[PDB]
């Protein structure tokens, strides 16, 4: 579009970021896209605030293990995330409203 | 000699706690340098004099 | 045990291979120093350069240029989150984190003439 | 002393006088930012220092084997479980005083028989 142009962080679109163990994307990685790469999902428990991440069955045969989340402040920094898409157009998507940690389980 | 061995014995023993004594003195901070030397180079020059006083 | 809770759990979209920036997210990110707003009127424009690759921001003239630099890599990676209307989280790997990586400015008529006067100076 | 920064540079600030209203300022010199004097001390030397005595005392300290041990009643808890270290300011000059740190409340009590401290 405008060429050399940033895009529209202006709508505030929040955004998480969240560390991911080595293993873990690897393991996400083989999901095929066709199924939409469903890894599994993401539990969000309440008595106080707590964030799991458990893979789908299909993923791995086993009982599927929580990855407890550690929730950490956005620190004196400002995260924003930009895309650059095929097109080189390049878009400002959304600020990171809260950062996660996913701990190896 | 087996006396002279326990009256040597009893020397070192009465120079180790004089030492310790010194030592005491000096955690407490109640030891007073000599003029031109550290509490310590102080401290370390009793230590020393008190042993050998002893082995001789 | 049993869960006399409800907790609410969403889908995850281990990242959709196929995506049109599906190669490139990252991440920007400011210190927080700098002070940067987004929402400035004067912010309203802006515009990412490769400088030749660090990347350049710059807005409308007048303003403060920043430069951002790629931060070294490690066994973790970062993962960009975003939640769907319906509750589904799609989830990106971001392809590079910069530091940005600006200007100040009053860096004009200066600098090389400082260093001589410095010099004038040993 | 403890001094501050520049918010907007985070580059250091140097001390103005405002001449007028006969006041201390802090000024940037990397841009026009200005702040008035907290404390009116600008500069302070320390030729007989006593920071350094009670560094590194870590919650850990206890699990140092290499620190000895004492039977002396602590100030506060009144517990007889202690390590001890001497002056951890590495100078010539300086006393064999003792530091005990307790090994219960935390407290750090001294053997100083000349003074009284809270450090
Ligand atoms: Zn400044
Ligand atoms: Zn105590």
């Amino acid at each position: 579009e405008e060429s050399l142009d940033l895009d529209l962080e202006r709508s505030n679109r929040q955004v998480w970021l969240v560390r991911l163990p080595m293993f873990l994307a690897e393991k996400w990685r083989d999901r095929n896209n066709l199924h939409g790469q469903e890894l599994g999902k993401i539990r969000i428990n309440k008595d106080g605030s707590k964030i799991t991440l458990l893979l789908n069955e299909n993923d791995n045969d086993s009982i599927p293990h929580e990855y407890d989340l550690e929730l950490t402040k956005k620190v004196v920094e400002n995260e924003y995330v930009f895309t650059e898409q095929n097109l080189k157009k390049t878009a400002i998507v959304g600020t990171v409203c809260h950062e996660c940690q996913v701990m190896p389980s | 000699d087996g006396p002279t061995m326990r009256e040597i014995t009893e020397t070192i023993a009465e120079a180790k706690k004089k030492v310790l004594d010194v030592t005491k003195e000096a955690q407490a901070n109640l030891l007073t340098a000599k003029h031109g030397m550290t509490l310590r180079e102080s401290f370390e020059d009793n230590v020393v004099r008190f042993l050998n006083e002893a082995r001789d | 045990d049993e869960d006399p809770n409800e907790y609410n759990e969403f889908p995850l979209r281990a990242i959709p291979k196929e995506d049109l920036e599906n190669m490139r997210t990252h991440l920007l990110k400011f210190q927080s120093k700098k002070k940067i707003n987004p929402v400035t009127d004067f912010h309203l424009p802006v515009r990412l350069h490769r400088k030749d690759y660090p990347w350049v921001m710059e807005d409308f003239d007048g303003y403060n240029t920043w430069v951002g630099s790629y931060e070294a890599g490690n066994s973790d990676s970062y993962v960009l989150l975003s939640v769907e209307d319906d509750g589904s989280f799609t989830m990106i790997p971001a392809d590079k984190v910069y530091k940005f990586t600006a200007r100040n400015k009053y860096a004009t008529l200066t600098i090389d003439e400082a260093e001589k006067r410095m010099d004038k100076k040993s | 002393t403890t001094f501050r920064f520049c918010r907007d540079c985070n580059n250091m600030l140097y001390p103005r006088e405002d001449k007028e209203n006969n006041r201390l300022l802090f000024e940037c010199r990397t841009c026009s930012y200005v702040e008035e004097a907290g404390s009116p001390l600008v500069y302070r030397h320390e030729l007989i220092t006593n920071i350094g005595e009670t560094a590194g005392v870590v919650q850990d300290i206890g699990s140092d084997p290499t620190l000895p041990r004492s039977d002396r009643e602590c100030p506060k808890c009144h517990s007889r479980e202690n390590v001890f270290f001497q002056s951890q300011q590495r100078r010539k000059d300086t006393s064999m005083v003792l530091f005990f740190v307790c090994l219960s409340c935390s407290h750090i009590f001294t053997s100083d028989q000349k003074n009284k401290r809270t450090q």
